[PDB]
RNA sequence: UAUCUGGUUGAUCCUGCCAGUAGUCAUAUGCUUGUCUCAAAGAUUAAGCCAUGCAUGUCUAAGUAUAAGCAAUUUAUACAGUGAAACUGCGAAUGGCUCAUUAAAUCAGUUAUCGUUUAUUUGAUAGUUCCUUUACUACAUGGUAUAACUGUGGUAAUUCUAGAGCUAAUACAUGCUUAAAAUCUCGACCCUUUGGAAGAGAUGUAUUUAUUAGAUAAAAAAUCAAUGUCUUCGGACUCUUUGAUGAUUCAUAAUAACUUUUCGAAUCGCAUGGCCUUGUGCUGGCGAUGGUUCAUUCAAAUUUCUGCCCUAUCAACUUUCGAUGGUAGGAUAGUGGCCUACCAUGGUUUCAACGGGUAACGGGGAAUAAGGGUUCGAUUCCGGAGAGGGAGCCUGAGAAACGGCUACC
RNA sequence: GGUCGGAUUUCCAACGGGGCCUUUCCUUCUGGCUAACCUUGAGUCCUUGUGGCUCUUGGCGAACCAGGACUUUUACUUUGAAAAAAUUAGAGUGUUCAAAGCAGGCGUAUUGCUCGAAUAUAUUAGCAUGGAAUAAUAGAAUAGGAC
RNA sequence: GACCCACUCGGCACCUUACGAGAAAUCAAAGUCUUUGGGUUCUGGGGGGAGUAUGGUCGCAAGGCUGAAACUUAAAGGAAUU
RNA sequence: CCGCCCGUCGCUAGUACCGAUUGAAUGGCUUAGUGAGGCCUCAGGAUCUGCUUAGAGAUCUCAGAGCGGAGAAUUUGGACAAACUUGGUCAUUUAGAGGAACUAAAAGUCGUAACAAGGUUUCCGUAGGUGAACCUGCGGAAGGAUCAU
RNA sequence: UCUAAGGGUCGGGUACGAUCAACUU
RNA sequence: CUCUUAAGGUAGCCAAAUGCCUCGUCAUCUAAUUAGUGACGCGCAUGAAUGGAUUAACGAGAUUCCCACUGUCCCUAUCUA
């Protein structure tokens, strides 16, 4: 105890790092920083782990003591910096714009984006409160303030964000008929299309929801993210398109898809 | 991380008499081996003792059937002419032994014995 | 040191719980000072955060409250017997939160006299506008009105001394002051 | 009820920032505070109309009522302001696939704006502490006598 | 792979145990031992503890370097390459080790903070401060010490240090420079009845207190204290400012003041450009560090509900100098008998209280089982503790710290 | 089997849901969409028996949610969320097999492509949800009873 | 009123049989129990030591209730058979 | 049936019990007393130092005196409280003359209590007595040697 | 040097006031 | 087994205020104990209303040990009337 932990042990990081555990050590442990330490990807991940551009942690650091990488149009030269739901990664090399999305399976996705997209992110409103001086103020999921909203900007909407100047362009209201992108829980990586909701003062707020393939199915508010409307999501999609092909589907799948 | 396991009578000539002749028939140095054997046969017939308990068309039950009985087809155990789920109980240690390289080696020829197949 | 803690105490069924941790500065408790009058004497402690609390010792002022009027004005304050709280920590004939003191009375009579015109007890174009415009308000009380003879106004501490280091509060009036001299038969 | 007329104490009793002047003749002289707790808790006449102060009142008091709501029997009123509730219920054991009887001991807060008494079915919600044992305060009754007073008068 | 066999009798059937049988990431030991892969390992007994001998500090283009150090920049006469030391700043509160104490207490899952702290990250965020606010001044940017260093010494000895002489700082202590407008009070003055006025002062942020606003489901008319913006001064009167929560005395704002008075860059590196009234003139980039508050993050502290082994040859416990609650205060980061003053007399218990024992840290889990279950869990994850025993405390965001101090044993 | 061991329509039937009517309220109050509509405006490239692709302005409140009202209380059960990771079971896969591991496979291997790293279980407590048998509980008898 | 016949409720029991049960002796309950569950209380877990020691509690006492361990042992025991 | 079998006494060995000894040892908890240390507080003021009229030719003294600021030793009171002493209490081990049991051995001594009607039918409860098994009384049972006038 | 507690007699336009005096804790 | 008595000393108790031998023997208490206590018992010569064994409370009863306390003592000295 007597003050906070420093180390992360392999088997304690969250599984969606893919590793390996019986005493392989450690496991990096995510700096401070907008995102939660379960819900965020660090770089030193992202590029030793995912895209296989680095094989060790030195590389990664003489990689980002380059100002080659940025999250959010700012360099980020931190190893375990870390990037979450909705971040943008840009490499100057082969200019790659990295968004962090999920899959289905709830991993991180490794979604490529063209520069036009990489221009802005999106964000929902966790909060909104009046700051000093009587001027109001919106706080998204990745720890932004941004003061002077649109006064209809109410909570659990979300939020286009320019991402050079941390402004918004539009807004998206948290109603039926908008598209979802789960974040968090066993449905995380699915996409839906809200269906309806559940009040339950003082009781977690449900939300009841519905993918393309008409298979319902039900989460928390706080786990909900909406991204569009019915058939026009305000991101390029990954490749799946949070569906949950069941696992017969994919057996049938992979086998029929290919005799490679 | 580790796994295996023995029987439990230590003799009953019955069980002597039959192991001496699979080790044999089939050229092995141990009962160890034939233990072996049976061991993996037994996880296998639970499974499909499970399986068979749930029900039909049951989506745990085609998937894990299918996917053993595809297993033991490729490794040849399985004929393909027996494929429903009920000859994987029915399965012998012969059936395995008779998959064995030794064995294959042998009845491909190519070692006139199966002593001489193992060396 | 003192352990503001419940693992040492008893259980609610009477069982006696047994010695669990070695005390922590979580639990931590901390030593009085008595607020006394006289002599300004204000000393600082480190907190948690850092978060310098001022421990006061021997107020002299205070800032008073006349809110009827809505006004606070400066003042010395006098006497005081409390408290009937401690025997362990806090020693001697304290000042404290709750507490009733005597006050000056002279910055509310000059600024009465000033923003009313008129006296308490036994000009210019602007002044006489203001006095009449902002007339018939000039009545508050026969208590407040007798106390100002004597020159000593009743009042209440509302601050806590020994954790903001001042001697705020507010003057009595209506049912409080109806209340309150039956009490104060106190030491420590 | 409570008699404490309503000044019992060696201190004054009023609810605080809550202020009556007595310059301005208001034509009620009765300058109260309540709140409505939420959660669909109906706040009492008695606590609009009455006089009594209880810091520790999910109506007229400065706790809130947040987390947990519970129910159960008074089985003591003995104390100022506060009961004892029983809550039964029955705990599985599955070695023998079965159910045994348990309770716990509850103690409540008990505003004066409910009179309260033995037997009586009352639900409470979870405050902050407000003493060693009690972190609970009532917020609804359900008395289960109908009055039933007059069935005692027999002749 | 839902299996049993030998033994009581002269013999039989039973009850019933003893014995055998199989396994054990359960230990020990004995005999034997060629190979490959994987590999636990002073836990049990002495939380005696290893009682020997060795180890956690750290720098960049970017806080301070006259090393009486190196090389040489040859771009330099103030430095401007590298760089020991030492000051400063961060860190040492993580990790690792062990299981002694611990039986509603840890702990598990599940809640809550409308009950609080939070360095760091991350994002936002200080025209308001010349206190006689027209000389009072340095704002092209003011003051002092001190280390390292030099040299004289003490002691047998330790990461002991004294006396004397220098010198620095995002050390310490101070301290100015940037609007405009509006609103308030005070108010010379001239005056009215409709009264209007020139000047002075205040209005950042933080602290403390008091007060106020923080609304709201809907429709027509009389009266008035003053008409009020504007008037057909008939009164058209509409226009209207009010966010969030299930819920607040919330957020926030405004009044009156309060403070021993907080913060509101005397900091640093590279690039050196633009404009003329060509002055080492005015403007100006990319960063670093630091900084108030808010929010976020890493957390912490408290907390709800339910749940733990054996014992009745422990049945009545608690309240004595707190047990249960109430009012008030103090203390605390905050809630709260946490602590006391006054008051009341409650609270737990055969649905096993309290007490005792544990060869008892808790769980995730392990072993063995047809199914149900029994036993184990010092551990390679999670969190509790502890650093020979006790207690106390400094520093700091964070420790009741022990590879940190203080004392007793 | 009308395309060449895979599928389709009306099908004789079975198994499970939903709605409505039978005295059957199987919660309503303030509302919108008023909707699934008397809205019908000339109406149709169909085996007249409806296997059924097609429009012209104006009806009943949940199919959409805003608030409200009161709302007998439980136990039980379904579904879902919650259910740290490793371990357990288990899918896939050349560790030379296996224990393991989460890797790896495919090309013209002449400057590339690509599948992945599933899933399930996890009693009890708590949360939400559908059912409403079984088992308790209350519901108008000196009527303070209902609309 | 007492007797006789038939019936009936409730009792003390009896004779016969085994559809069953049981190790058997025997049982209309000791049945309806491996085709294992109507409700509920008490007690036992090989034989000895030992219903002893000790502690409590009741009792005038005699004693009652509650009630171990060490140690020892492969049999003790129940029905039947010749 | 020349079968089985009971107890006393005596020898040997072992196990535990009682027991004078106000036994002993160890450990935990604790009353009372004494009470280190640091923390808070009332004081204290060695020393250093800014300013100021002061003693002295025009970032300075030469007697000194006030306004202060930092501030060590020491010190008052308080809470926290180690440790020690003295008692008490609980638990666990342990000695002990003697006493009284149990078990087992051993071809010991005295009888022969039970198993056949075991030669007085057995057993239960209670009470008394006797070398020992046991006997007797009172009531009860058949597990009787009688399912029967 | 203080504090607290412990009483008597009179009054109720059909919740409390005035007045008096002990010692004990 | 034998002699013998009216009966042969029972339950209990003991070197006891009862035990000669006797300062009995064993243990405990002490550095050391003819003392004390606890046990042993063919007890010169214990013993049952010439009452036996025991007993809380009581005792200016006899007795042993411990603590405290002391000029009892080591070892005496001084003061007052």
């Amino acid at each position: 105890a007597r003050g906070p932990k420093k180390h992360l042990k392999r088997l304690a990081a969250p599984h969606h790092w893919l590793l390996d555990k019986l005493s392989g050590c450690y496991a990096p442990r995510p700096s401070a920083g907008p995102h939660k330490l379960r819900e965020s990807l660090p770089l030193i991940v992202f590029l030793r782990n995912r895209l296989k551009y680095a094989l060790n942690g030195r590389e990664v650091k003489a990689i980002l003591m380059q100002r080659h990488v940025k999250v959010d149009g700012k360099v980020r030269t931190d190893t375990t910096y870390p990037a979450g739901f909705m971040d943008v990664i840009t490499l100057d090399a082969t200019n790659e714009n990295f968004r962090l999305v999920y899959d289905v399976k709830g991993r991180f996705a490794v979604h490529r984006i063209t520069d036009e997209e990489a221009s802005y992110k999106l964000g929902k409103v966790k909060k909104v409160q009046l700051g000093k001086k009587g001027v109001p103020y919106v706080v998204t999921h990745d720890g932004r303030t941004i003061r002077y909203p649109d006064p209809n900007i109410k909570v659990n909407d979300t939020v286009k964000i320019d991402l050079a100047s941390g402004k918004i362009t539009d807004f998206i209201k948290f109603d039926a008929g908008k598209l979802v992108y789960v974040t968090g829980g066993r449905n995380l990586g699915r996409i839906g299309t809200i269906v309806h909701k559940e009040r339950h003062d003082g009781g977690f707020d449900l939300v009841h929801i519905k993918d393309s393939l008409d298979n319902t199915f039900v989460t928390r508010l706080n786990n909900v993210f909406v991204i569009g409307e019915q058939g026009k999501p305000y991101i390029s999609l990954p490749k799946g398109k949070g569906i949950k092909l069941s696992i017969a589907e994919e057996r049938d799948r992979r086998r029929a898809q290919q005799g490679l | 991380s580790k796994t295996y396991s023995t029987p439990k009578r230590p003799y009953e000539s019955s069980r002597l008499d039959a192991e001496l002749k699979l080790a044999g028939e089939f050229g092995l140095k141990n009962k160890k081996e034939i233990y072996r054997i049976s061991f993996q046969l037994s996880k296998i017939r639970r499974a499909a003792r499970d399986l068979l308990t749930r029900d039909e068309k049951d989506p745990k039950r085609l998937f894990e059937g299918n996917a053993l009985i595809r297993r033991l087809v490729r490794v040849g155990v399985l004929s393909e002419d027996k494929k429903k789920l009920d000859y994987v109980l029915a399965l012998k240690v012969e059936d395995f032994l008779e998959r064995r390289l030794q064995t294959q080696v042998y009845k491909l020829g190519l070692a006139k014995s199966v002593h001489h197949a193992r060396v | 040191g003192i352990s503001r803690d419940s693992r040492h105490k008893r259980s609610a069924t009477g069982a006696k719980r047994a010695q669990f941790r070695k005390k922590r500065k979580f639990e931590l408790g901390r030593q009085p000072a008595n607020t006394k009058i006289g002599a300004k004497r204000i000393h600082s402690v480190r907190t948690r955060g850092g978060n310098k609390k001022y421990r006061a010792l021997r107020i002299e002022t205070g800032n008073f409250s006349w809110a009827s009027e809505g006004i606070s004005k400066k003042t010395r304050i006098a006497g005081v017997v409390y408290h009937p709280s401690n025997n362990e920590l806090v020693r001697t004939n304290t000042l404290t939160k709750a507490a009733i003191v005597q006050i000056d009375a002279t910055p509310f009579r000059q600024w009465f006299e000033a923003h009313y015109g008129q006296t308490l007890g036994k000009k210019s174009k602007n002044a006489e506008r203001k006095w009449a415009a902002r007339a018939a308000s000039a009545k508050i009380e026969s208590s407040v009105e007798s106390q100002f003879s004597a020159g000593r106004l009743y009042a209440c501490i509302s601050s806590r001394p020994g954790q903001s280091g001042r001697c705020d509060g507010y003057i009595l009036e209506g049912e409080e002051l109806a209340f309150y001299l039956r009490r104060l038969t106190a030491k420590k | 009820s409570t008699e404490l007329t309503v000044q019992s104490e060696r201190a004054f009793q009023k609810q605080p920032h809550i202020f009556n002047n007595p310059k301005v003749k208001t034509s009620k002289r009765t300058k109260r505070w309540y709140k409505n707790a939420g959660l669909g808790f109906k706040t009492p006449k008695t606590a609009i109309e009455g006089s009594y102060i209880d810091k520790k009142c999910p109506f007229t008091g400065l706790v809130s009522i947040r987390g947990k709501i519970l129910t159960g029997t008074v089985v003591s009123t003995k104390m100022h302001r506060t009961i004892v509730i029983r809550r039964a219920y029955l705990h599985y054991i599955p070695k023998y696939n079965r159910y045994e009887k348990r309770h716990k001991n509850v103690p409540v807060h008990v505003s004066p704006a409910f009179r309260v008494q033995v037997g009586d079915i009352v639900t409470v919600g979870q405050c902050r502490p407000i003493s060693k044992t009690v972190r609970f305060n009532v917020v609804k009754v359900s008395a289960a006598a109908g009055k039933a007073n007059k069935q005692f008068a027999k002749f």
